[PDB]
């Protein structure tokens, strides 16, 4: 019966060449322990060095999510002790977030309804701890990359609607390029946070972190799951109060883990070894600048510039990649619609059955109209279509070529 | 004031293991440093920013290029504790909870 | 020991001469330190084998007539709790007994571009905390002037074994009046640049905020000299200033006539003891004998010093050192069944009751609840005493008074009393809080126990420092002392 107001936590890795406040990559190998530096160790007497595109690309996201970009910013410590977290303080943002006040429109049943994001700031992943038997082994590999947290504001009122935001958000951050935004990949992480006040309570319920959600699908799940189970639990006695709780992947619910006592003590504290950022007017353009149009005004555009129908627009522009490729590939001559159907149908297929990113594929936005055309234009049947295109596609260059590199034409 | 529990819960904030005996002790001793901590009451501070860096430098950015990491051997050279190549530490959690 | 006790200036030009050679100027420290340094204890892990080597290496470039750098040959000693690569840094404690870095410190980098020779690791208060280094987990450092008496603190060894004799210069670490302090307390001088000024990269944290590396010489010119060693901006530490000029000798005996210095009346207030005051005042003359003017100003929060720096210390301390917990270096509690243990424990039997006091009173001050009243508080209290200086700043060149209120005391006098012990860096503190440049120069004796003169300039102005702390060097110092011991 209550409602149920839930907000999401998503940490966002930036896929910069390197760690967050050290000079190490972000990208690592299996071997444990082998991407890391003096730094990452926290060894004695060490320095942390701010990524510059790392802030760039914080900033950008947090424009376009449409936040306030704070002009006086600098970083705080985060105290507190864990095997993978060696500084026994990770850097993070406490009062000056690189980004406040931001918001994206979602769709329910029905109309618009604007969920608004309290804050993005920028931390460090912590260490990988491998629970080995009785004790436990740490990796320091991942230790300090970039991160960038994204607190919604407690506005989304719903598990479908906890879904909507994500999907949002992913693929606006994705748009920006500073991230890849896939969880199967851990780059997109979610905390959720649930709590049911009877409509019409003014104090919120009493909300209980919803940890290991490994995917929207499944956050769904242990969403609207925990939205029973405490449903119910308040119809009995019941407080479900200021608890944390797993999510089991297999059975679909919601592990108690712990219980809070009052608040987690971390003496946030400004990081002296880092001077503070002062973002002038001209930083915020540069980056400002850089925000490509984001998926709602482009599907606008699809569906009434192009005549284009609704549901191709939506997949059309899920990722920045495609739609940009679509849209190039129509400015070079290919047909409207025919251009949509073989990025959503051949070209989809071929990416998927090589697990391939559109460009690292040999096709162009020239030679594929190029081919389109000769569709529209009768000198090649929809026949002779599925022959040329797996070629064309990867190590293939040219249209024509393949009906004479091979012998078919009219 | 300082309480046995407050010198516990510090004690427990910052990871350092103290018995009775010596936290009786450190009631004393934190009453007495804090006793003189109060001092900066004498000065007057209404309305002055605290100073968090005292020299007034200004972005001091990274650029963005990677330093390979060194080399498992190194990383590992000084930790006691290893074994399949990563840092060794119990788990079974919290002592008395878990 | 024969150039043991030169002065990096002669010992110099007398092996760019040929005079002597660089092996055998390190056979010399050598000798000084195995026959002397049992009694002082200024040292903690020696190099000798990779000082020898070094020496070998650098004859056969004196042969070649190529003897490059600002310090070719001669001798150094480094303060523990700065990171010397491949030697044994312990920031004098159990914690790091053995702990052997894998990284060099800028510092470090640097003097050994300038072909200085790492004899050793000089001792101090374990982590940088006390002012007498007789918390030092390893051994207990005394005065060269009375052996009975500390050298000071936090970088004891590094003007003991100065003042001993044992090294031409040493670096130090000043946080609360940790180089100053004890340069006073033996005699020697002893310089804390400008906060930016040297990297900290390499340099085990104490006070991020406050930490400075300063170099300790018999000399004024030495001290300057090797200052312009190790100066200068640093990729790795964010903090370390842009700043090029590095020319701290330029200036170096011009006289100082028409100079607006200011004697701060909280300077030679109540806390300072009577024949150290005289003193002060007599130099403060020396002065107007030389071309100088020594009007008196006003230092309003000079007194909350001690407070303000101890809080904002401790706090950050209390974070700049959780990072020890056994695990990936240092010391690792055996008797570990839990997680908690292993951090709880191995923390517990790695630091010294001081050390662990601060980290209390550190994680009190930052805890919920009591931030603002404490750590907060004292940060605002930092911001005043910044005021104290600019505003006199605006109407002089630099600042004078004792660098320390007392001349040194005895091993064992105020050991067993938290409290006290502070109030000996009542002159210093202002300095680390407005991360001003001050540096120390004996100015007179007492009960044969030296005093110290000191001179708080404005921000990266150490050059006029050094000028105005030349002149009196000119008319007092402990040069031909040191030998007599
Ligand atoms: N009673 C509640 N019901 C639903 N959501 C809540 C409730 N209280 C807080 N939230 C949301 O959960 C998130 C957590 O906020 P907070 O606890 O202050 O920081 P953190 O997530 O780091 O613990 C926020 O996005 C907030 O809007
Ligand atoms: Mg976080």
């Amino acid at each position: 019966h209550f409602e149920t107001v839930i907000g999401l936590e998503v940490h966002v890795e930036l896929k910069t060449d390197s760690k967050m406040f050290s000079p190490s990559p972000a990208h690592f190998g299996a071997e444990p322990n082998s991407n890391t530096n003096v730094i990452d160790l926290a060894y004695p007497g060490v320095l942390p060095v701010v990524n510059k595109r790392a802030v760039d690309w914080a900033m950008r996201a947090a424009m376009a999510l449409n936040m306030e970009i704070a002009t006086e910013s600098k970083f705080d410590r985060k105290n507190y002790f864990y095997p993978d977290n060696p500084k026994a303080y990770q850097i993070s943002q406490f009062d000056q977030p690189i980004g406040e006040n931001g918001y994206i429109d979602i769709e329910v049943d029905g109309e618009t309804k604007r969920i608004g994001i309290t804050r993005l700031h920028m931390e460090e992943d912590a260490g990988k701890s491998t629970h080995k038997g009785e004790y436990s082994l740490v990796d320091l590999n991942r230790q300090g990359t970039p991160l960038i947290e994204i607190v919604s504001e407690p506005d989304i009122r719903s598990p479908k609607e906890a879904y909507a935001y994500l999907e949002k958000l992913r693929s606006i951050i994705q748009y920006t390029g500073v991230s890849d935004v896939k969880m199967e990949e851990g780059s997109l992480r979610c905390d959720a946070n649930i709590s049911l006040r009877p409509y019409g309570q003014e104090k919120f319920g009493t909300k209980a972190e919803l940890k290991n959600l490994n995917s929207f699908n499944y956050v769904r799940k242990g969403l609207e799951y925990e939205e029973k189970r405490q449903e119910e639990e308040l119809l009995n006695g019941g407080e479900i109060g200021q608890e944390t709780r797993r999510f089991d992947e297999s059975t679909g619910k919601t592990i108690l883990m712990r219980v809070k006592e009052g608040s987690d003590d971390y003496r946030y504290f400004p990081e002296p070894d880092i001077v503070p950022l002062y973002i002038d007017d001209a930083w915020k353009e540069r980056v400002r600048q850089t925000i490509p149009e984001l998926p709602d005004e482009r599907k606008a555009k699809y569906v009434n510039e192009l005549g284009l129908p609704a549901y191709d627009a939506h997949v059309l522009t899920l990722t920045k990649e495609m739609s940009d490729f679509f849209e190039s590939t129509i400015e070079h001559g290919a047909d409207v619609k025919l251009t949509s159907n073989w990025l959503m149908g051949g070209v989809n297929e071929y990416l998927n059955k090589n697990q391939v990113e559109l460009l690292d594929t040999k096709l162009t936005p020239e030679n594929l109209a190029g081919m389109i055309k000769l569709i529209e234009d009768g000198t090649m049947s929809s026949k002779i279509a599925k022959k040329v295109f797996p070629e064309l596609a990867a190590k293939g260059g040219n249209a024509k070529q393949i009906m004479e590199d091979n012998g078919l034409v009219q | 004031k300082v309480t046995r529990e407050e010198v516990e819960h510090i004690a427990n904030l910052a990871r350092l293991q103290i018995s009775p005996e010596e936290t009786e002790e450190m009631a004393n001793t934190l009453e007495s440093i804090l006793d003189f901590a109060k001092q900066n009451d004498s000065a007057d501070t209404e309305g002055v920013e605290p100073t968090y860096h005292v020299l007034d430098l200004q972005n001091v950015l990274r650029e963005d290029k990677a330093i390979k990491g060194i080399p498992q051997e190194l990383a590992l050279k000084n930790a006691k504790e290893t074994e399949d190549g990563q840092f060794k530490v119990p788990t079974i959690m919290n002592e008395e909870d878990a | 020991m024969s150039i043991r006790y030169e002065s990096v200036e002669n010992l110099l030009t007398l092996i760019k001469d040929k005079k002597i050679k660089p092996s055998d100027v390190v056979k010399d420290i050598y000798d000084a330190i195995e026959e002397t340094d049992p009694t002082i204890k200024s040292f903690l892990a020696l190099d000798k084998e990779n000082a020898i080597k070094k020496a070998q290496e650098l004859d056969e470039l004196q042969a070649k007539d190529q003897m490059d750098g600002k310090l070719f040959g001669i001798p150094m000693g480094i303060k523990d709790n700065i990171i010397t690569n491949g030697l044994e840094t312990t920031c004098a404690s159990k914690m790091l007994e053995g702990f052997v870095p894998i990284y060099e410190s800028t510092v470090m980098e640097k003097l050994h571009k300038e072909n200085a020779v790492l004899i050793g690791k000089l001792n101090m208060d374990e982590f940088a905390m006390g002012g007498s280094t007789e918390t030092s987990y390893f051994k207990k450092t005394v005065n060269p002037f009375d052996h009975k008496a500390v050298p000071g603190g936090s970088s004891g060894g590094s003007a003991a074994a100065v003042a001993a004799g044992l090294v031409p210069l040493s670096l130090g670490s000043d946080t609360g009046g940790s180089i100053r302090q004890p340069a006073a307390y033996c005699g020697v001088v002893g310089m804390k640049p400008t906060y930016g000024r040297v990297s900290r990269f390499g340099l085990v944290a104490f006070a991020s905020s406050l930490d400075q590396i300063g170099p300790l010489t018999r000399n004024v010119k030495d001290n300057a000299i090797v200052l312009e060693a190790i100066s200068g901006a640093d990729v790795n530490d964010s903090t370390s200033a842009p700043v090029d000029d590095v020319d701290f000798t330029s200036e170096i005996g011009k006289d100082i006539k028409g100079l607006k210095v200011a004697l701060p009346k909280e300077y030679l207030g109540e806390g300072v003891a009577d024949d150290v005051k005289e003193a002060v005042q007599n130099a403060v003359e020396t002065l107007k004998s030389l071309g100088a003017v020594v009007e008196e100003v006003s230092l309003p929060n000079t007194k909350f010093g001690i407070p303000s720096y101890y809080v904002i210390a401790s706090s950050e301390a209390s974070s700049n050192l959780s990072r020890f917990d056994g695990i990936r270096y240092g010391y690792h509690s055996k008797e570990a069944h839990s997680l908690e243990e292993l951090y709880k424990m191995s923390r517990s039997e790695g630091f010294g009751k001081e050390v662990k006091r601060r980290i209390f009173l550190g994680t009190f001050a930052l805890s919920s609840g009591y931030y603002d009243a404490y750590y907060k508080k004292s940060q605002k209290v930092r911001t005043l005493i910044k005021n104290d200086f600019d505003k006199v700043f605006e109407n002089y060149d630099v600042v004078v008074g004792p660098t320390a209120p007392t001349t040194a005391f005895n091993l064992g006098e105020e050991i067993d009393d938290p409290l006290t012990m502070y109030a000996n860096d009542l002159l210093t503190t202002p300095v680390n809080l407005a991360g001003l440049p001050g540096i120390s120069v004996p100015c007179g004796q007492s009960n044969g126990r030296p005093i110290g003169l000191q001179f708080i300039g404005k921000p990266f102005d150490e050059k006029t420092l050094y000028r105005v702390a030349y002149q009196y060097e000119t008319q007092y110092n402990l040069h031909d002392v040191y030998e007599k011991l």
